[PDB]
RNA sequence: CUCCGAACGGUAAGAGCCUAGCAUGUAGA
RNA sequence: UGGUUUCUCUUCAGAUCGCAUAAAUCUUUCGCCUUUUACUAAAGAUUUCCGUGGAGAGGAACAACUCUG
RNA sequence: GUGCUCGCUUCGGCAGCACAUAUACUAAAAUUGGAACGAUACAGAGAAGAUUAGCAUCCCCUGCGCAAGGAUG
């Protein structure tokens, strides 16, 4: 099944980040199973010069963390609220939140091109839908206009990643004018 | 088979369960993990009907999960099945005014997957989107417009059971244009004729003069705007 | 000094076996 | 880097048959020869043998000429503090060696008194050795280079013995 | 009204507006609903001063842009 | 003394026994003092002279997370990791109240889904009452009903998550 | 106070008998308001009756940005708590949206050296 | 151009036989002429 | 266990209801099953044990009783009674009782052959209790 | 600072003082961190027993 | 009118003592 | 004349191969600029990825139902 | 193990024929050796400089670098 397809990736996408931090011999942040970075003993005399991740690690959360938004909602189907708006209005404000409140800035900037493209995408479904007696109520945002903007964000990114976090992966096991014409 | 849900289960043993000589290639054979993202991303459940399977190329290790299938709903059939789920939600909000939204993290940030749960659970609400098609006027769309496993291999009047080319009959398209009626602003090819054709933005964006409404005013292709003479 | 042989796996490991 | 095309082992670590098979795993098994990565070559000896592959690196081996599992010698089998002591290796060589060079190693359940192997057990349910001999207490370097060899200390201790 | 911009490690910084009359208790609230945890287990912190659960934000002259380093608990 | 106090015994639902905690709970009680005078030596009969001396339940408190002696005698006990005997004679003996519920921690956190509606449903019917120790640091009177009935509830102990198998009703189509 | 914890604990069991029975009745209480929707659509009144109004959690109390004041999003992370926090209509000046920004000469966007997004809004 | 493309499948990636034993086989495991 | 299909099933399924009910819930007994004991793959061999004996049970009643009917037949096979590659290679006469379909690939032995599971014991060696360590047994 | 008996060493912290005590060179074979449990049924009974009969 | 930014350029510098979450899976007799 | 499918591997794709559409690089341009990367989009051509099209090769399912002629 | 022999020939079985031919860095292991710039106590960046500068002719760390930065002979 695909829920059990999803919660497949998500825990073993977490035991990347733990097992990249516990090979990076820091014993003392812990990522959460949000998929966010919590430290524990507040600790940064000198051991925040070593917890600086570049612009893969932090991408590289950032997509599972809303690779997970995407998992658990289907999650939350199964057992909490069902039938009416769980993948209709959850999807909705999974492709709103993730340019407003989820997801990362600091990696890229040109997301902010497919944020505000996601994001013009809601005001035509919006003023096509309260056309009716609908009006001002939040509705239904329906997984296909929001979907396709992200779909393709991870079909760009894919390609990309393997050379981004590819080197990564690889320094834990192989270890990294006028005068010349004068 | 059941045999990934024995696989992943041994994740963060003591050296004793896939974890003696295997963690090393679990965190590098992962290091492929967006592609794994945009499989799922691409094989979504398609709300318009209940949980579906999917094929998965995973890992002995179970550092991987590929959902190795790509969703090719035939164009038509596609179209009604959002389209009467944009319907069915439209007087959802007409029958319905409570807006119980839900909690956007569905879990705080402590708790395992533990998929054991929603693997069995005997409960899946299958009227979800489905609307409730007459025997009248849709009945020859009663039962190849409502999953996603028949619209792909069907395999009656033979469409390429793989998902391939699909052929369909006249009063199976007539059907269907009516479902897609409530969605489509397709009259005539005069409207956008004038001043929203694809062709006529070029003039847009070359002349640098934007069309009141078109587009969404992009700069000049030279750099002499003008004041070339007074 | 290395000879290698193009005969075929199958026959060669059956009849050392036995 | 460090390439390879044939083992360069001994006639008894090569197994007790005409016939065998080869496994080739290119740059890995990290041979503490030369700490650097080499062709590592398994193999099965026979029928209840070790089955054992390629530990020392392959240019590492060509100047002491010594087996690629056994690192012993090429053709007497004495060891290296043994054969740049001396003909001296032609007394101090055996022929028909024994099977405990292709022996597989001991079962640590066994041991224990918890062997829930059983019959199928691939390791040896034996009595272990001795731990107050030095033949049981050599290293990597003490085996490959002449310092500190207990095995060659034995072989020219007892060749003056009647 | 100040807005407080919760700036903690590794990516999570938001902004956070809250009244200058408001209790720290309504600001955790504000900082949990652009972070994603719980306010309960959010402590604040500003060179290991681990702020209350009862005193307003116009005791600690909090003005506007005065950011601060969260902290999970 | 600090990673598992057992070095091959078994293993928790889905990581280590020691790890069934939230990580920054557990890093501020693995520094304390009550927890420092304990984790230098906890057999199983020490482990029951620990409990019942101690008379409160509750998890962290004040501005630094402080635990509460229940939550560090609760991470002592998913450390040393005892048998199923042992865990249920701590729940079914009445030689104090508070000996009771640390026996539930335990079993609702390690425990099976099966074993934990059987264990839990007769702690419902003790009516007597416990001293809980809030956020601000006061103590709070709580029933031993009220805190059976909240372990049974949706995942909010403190710093506690483990949900079941399945809720009360989707076992009930299965088994009573 | 023996008969007191005796009647208090048949008071909350009562209640905890009376919360299961509710929640087997919460499903079919789902079906009972779909049901009774689908009627009330069906052949109830013709745009006659709603009986109802618009019920939302938080409050949807906004204002008006005066020139250039920032989007300031609540953030879509708790949305079901309807706490207090929340309904306080956030579209007050908060750092640099006091001044009027129209005697200002031609335009103050970012003074921060890092204007990428050329934009103003009107187009 | 298979020479090239050898190298150029390598640099991509990166970025039977029978021994007669004539070392030591005399008479240990004898009959061993091709191995 | 949920069908997933729910498409009225035909008659004959209520005669094999409770008998592939024991199966699955032997099986779920099996993947329940903690990872202590088993070695490394030893853990595996219960959930191919289980699965051997699912699709033994369908495929006697369709082949050798032919007391199901092929309209319970195709149901069972799409539900996950049992899968139809292994019913495919008990079709063959070379191969009736193979120990998993994982022991027939023949690019999965590094040697590339087959394994001990698919080799009779009078043409194998005298002394040999070995077990197929990716298929479960011989 | 504190003063280690079987160690030989002076340590400030209160947890420092415990563990050079115990979980030091000298508290190898002096106490090591290798616990073991009890009996389930024998020891664990008989201590709940000496708990009720001691404080009754 | 509603276009919402992230990191580096930043906490030093040292003396004596104290305790920890880590890793390899060998040939040999 | 005689085969509906399905999975593996070998070429060219100048057809909206894609009735829809991502990222990176190179050569020129603008805006900020304060060290740099993350930046804004106008032009052109080079890869990677999401995919696909005809035509020979090898397995499985009724290939036999007898399809066109 | 599966199917068959105008086999012995009973139909209890036996013998032969045809197919199936070498999985397993082998264990639930044995040990082997230790690293926070982390807390605590001690003093607290000098309350003071006469060569005037760069370019190319050997390596670790931060970083994803065909940007970049510290140390270098
Ligand atoms: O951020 P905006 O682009 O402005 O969109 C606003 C809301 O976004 P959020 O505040 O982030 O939730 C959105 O709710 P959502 O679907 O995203 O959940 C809708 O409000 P509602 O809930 O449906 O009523 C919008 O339209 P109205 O329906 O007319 O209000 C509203 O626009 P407005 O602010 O100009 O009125």
């Amino acid at each position: 099944d695909w829920v059990e397809v999803g919660l497949q990736v998500c825990r073993q996408g977490y035991n990347m980040l733990n097992l990249l931090i516990h090979r990076k011999n820091l014993n003392y942040l812990h990522l959460d199973y949000n998929f966010n970075l919590k430290p524990v003993k507040t600790l940064t005399t000198k051991e925040r010069k070593k917890s600086r991740f570049g612009n893969a690690f932090h991408l590289c959360r950032e997509v599972l963390r809303l690779t997970k938004l995407v998992v658990d909602s289907h999650v939350q189907y199964r057992l909490g609220n069902v039938d009416a708006f769980q993948l209709a209005d959850g999807l909705q404000y999974i492709f709103a939140h993730v340019g407003q409140l989820t997801g990362m800035y600091r990696y890229k900037y040109k997301l902010m091109r497919q944020i505000r493209m996601c994001k013009d995408l809601k005001h035509l479904i919006y003023y096509r839908f309260n056309t009716g007696p609908v009006g001002k109520g939040p509705g239904c945002g329906f997984w296909a206009a929001g979907w396709r903007v992200w779909l393709f964000f991870m079909r760009g990114i894919t390609p990309l990643l393997e050379r981004w976090l590819g080197n990564l992966l690889a320094r834990q096991f192989e270890g990294r004018v006028e005068s010349h014409f004068d | 088979p059941e045999h990934v849900r024995k696989i992943i289960r041994d994740h963060g043993d003591m050296t004793n369960r896939k974890f003696r000589h295997d963690k090393r290639v679990y965190l590098g054979a992962l290091k492929y993990m967006p592609h794994a993202v945009l499989k799922l991303l691409e094989n979504m459940p398609m709300p318009w009907e209940q949980i579906r399977d999917v094929p998965v190329l995973y890992h002995i290790t179970g550092a991987i999960s590929f959902v190795n299938e790509i969703p090719w709903v035939i164009e038509p059939v596609y179209i009604s099945q959002w389209g009467s789920m944009w319907i069915m939600m439209r007087r959802e909000k007409r029958d319905r005014r409570h807006f119980k939204r839900m909690r956007f993290p569905p879990f705080d940030d402590e708790e395992p997957p533990l998929d054991y749960a929603d693997n069995i659970l005997d409960v899946e609400p299958l009227e979800a989107i489905q609307l409730e098609l007459d025997p009248e006027e849709d009945a020859p769309v009663l039962d190849w417009f409502y999953d996603h496993q028949p619209l792909r291999d069907s395999r009656k009047y033979v469409n390429g059971s793989t998902y391939q080319r699909w052929q369909f009959t006249l009063p199976m398209m007539s059907t269907l244009y009516r479902l897609a009626n409530q969605l489509l602003t397709d009259l005539v090819d005069d409207n956008y004729f004038y001043l929203f054709d694809l062709k006529a933005f070029f003039t847009s964006k070359a002349l640098n003069m934007a069309i009141p409404g078109g587009p969404k005013f992009e700069p000049l292709v030279r750099d002499i705007n003008l004041q070339d003479e007074d | 000094y290395a000879e290698p042989a193009h005969i075929n796996d199958f026959m060669f490991e059956q009849q050392r076996r036995t | 880097w460090e390439d390879a095309d044939f083992p360069i082992l001994c006639q008894t670590c090569l197994g007790e048959n005409p016939y065998i098979r080869m496994t080739k795993e290119k740059y890995g098994k990290e041979c503490k020869i030369c700490a650097r990565p080499f062709t590592v070559f398994r193999w099965c000896p026979g029928v209840r043998m070790r089955f054992k592959k390629t530990e020392v690196c392959q240019t590492c081996s060509k100047l002491k000429n010594v087996c690629q599992t056994c690192l012993l010698d090429l053709e007497y089998g004495l060891p290296i503090q043994v054969r740049d002591a001396g003909d001296m290796l032609l007394k101090l060589a055996r022929t028909t060696p024994y099977y405990k060079r292709n022996r597989p190693h001991i079962c640590s359940f066994w041991v224990k008194g918890e062997c829930k192997r059983g019959e199928e057990c691939p390791y040896r349910h034996e009595k272990p050795t001795d731990p107050d001999d030095p033949l049981a207490d050599q290293n990597i370097k003490d085996r490959y280079y002449g310092i500190n060899d207990p095995v060659a200390d034995k072989l020219l201790k007892r060749a003056s013995t009647m | 009204m100040i807005e407080v911009v919760c700036n903690d490690r590794l990516g999570k910084k938001v902004r956070v507006k809250c009244n200058t009359d408001d209790t720290i208790g309504d600001l955790k609230k504000l900082i949990a609903a652009q972070t994603g945890t719980r306010w309960n287990k959010i402590v604040l912190k500003k060179w290991y001063t681990i702020f209350k659960d009862h005193v307003s934000l116009g005791d600690y002259e909090i003005h506007d842009g005065m950011n601060l380093e969260l902290y999970y608990q | 003394m600090a990673n598992r106090t057992v070095k091959d015994a078994h293993s928790i639902h889905g990581t280590n026994p020691q790890y069934l905690v939230e990580k920054i709970i557990r890093t501020r009680i693995y520094e304390s003092k009550y927890w420092k005078e304990e984790c230098f030596g906890l057999t199983a009969e020490l482990v029951v002279d620990k409990a019942m001396e101690l008379r409160f339940v509750g998890g962290v408190y004040g501005g630094n997370i402080k635990p509460t002696p229940f939550l560090c005698l609760t991470l002592k006990m998913l450390q040393i990791q005892p048998e199923k005997d042992i865990i249920v004679e701590f729940i079914k003996n009445e030689d104090f109240k508070y000996v009771r519920m640390l026996g539930a921690l335990y079993m609702r956190l390690t425990g099976t889904a099966i074993d934990c509606y059987k264990y839990l449903e007769p702690l419902y019917n003790d009516y007597r009452k416990i001293k809980s120790q809030n956020r601000n640091g006061e103590f709070e009177l709580m029933h031993v009903d009220e805190f059976i009935d909240e372990l049974l509830h949706s995942e909010r102990v403190c710093d506690i998550i483990l949900p079941r198998l399945q809720k009360r009703y989707v076992l009930e189509e299965a088994e009573q | 106070n023996d008969e007191e914890e005796y009647e208090a604990w048949k008071v909350r069991e009562l209640k905890r008998i009376k919360r299961d029975r509710e929640d087997r009745e919460a499903l079919e209480k789902e079906k009972a308001e779909i049901e009774r929707m689908r009627n009330l659509t069906e052949e109830e009144r013709r745009a006659e009756l709603r009986a109802n109004g618009k019920v939302i959690t938080n409050k949807a109390v906004k204002g008006k940005y005066k020139f250039l004041q920032k989007y300031y999003h609540r953030g879509a992370f708790f949305m079901d708590e309807d706490e207090e926090v929340y309904k306080r209509d956030f579209s007050a000046p908060t750092l640099e949206d006091h001044f009027n920004k129209t005697i200002l000469p031609k335009v103050m966007q970012v003074k921060n050296f890092g204007r990428s997004g050329r934009t103003k809004y009107t187009h | 151009r298979v020479a090239l493309e050898k190298s150029v499948s390598q640099k991509v990636a990166a970025a039977y036989i029978r021994y007669t034993p004539s070392q030591q086989g005399v008479a240990f495991n004898s009959g061993a002429k091709q191995r | 266990k949920v069908k997933r299909s729910r498409k009225a099933p035909p008659d004959g399924w209520e005669l094999i209801e409770p008998t592939l009910d024991e199966l699955d819930q032997k099986m779920r007994e099996a993947e329940t099953e903690p990872h202590e004991g088993k070695r490394k793959v030893e853990s595996l061999w219960p959930i191919f044990r289980i699965h051997h004996q699912k699709t033994r049970y369908i495929f006697d009643l369709f082949y050798k009783r032919k007391a199901i009917s092929r309209e319970l037949y195709e149901y069972c096979i799409k539900e996950g009674y049992a899968d139809k590659n292994l019913i495919a290679k008990w079709k063959k006469q070379g191969y009736e009782n193979l120990c998993c379909l994982r022991c027939i690939q023949t690019r999965d032995t590094n040697f590339g052959t087959n394994c001990i599971c698919r080799v009779p014991k009078s043409k194998l060696e005298v002394g040999r209790i070995i077990e197929c360590t990716h298929c479960g047994c011989r | 600072g504190y003063y280690c008996n079987v160690c030989d060493c002076v340590v400030k912290d209160s947890i420092n003082f415990l563990d050079h005590i115990n979980g030091k060179k000298h508290q190898r074979n002096l106490g090591m961190s290798m616990r073991v449990e009890r009996s389930t049924l024998d020891q664990v009974k008989k201590r709940f027993e000496v708990n009720k009969k001691k404080m009754e």
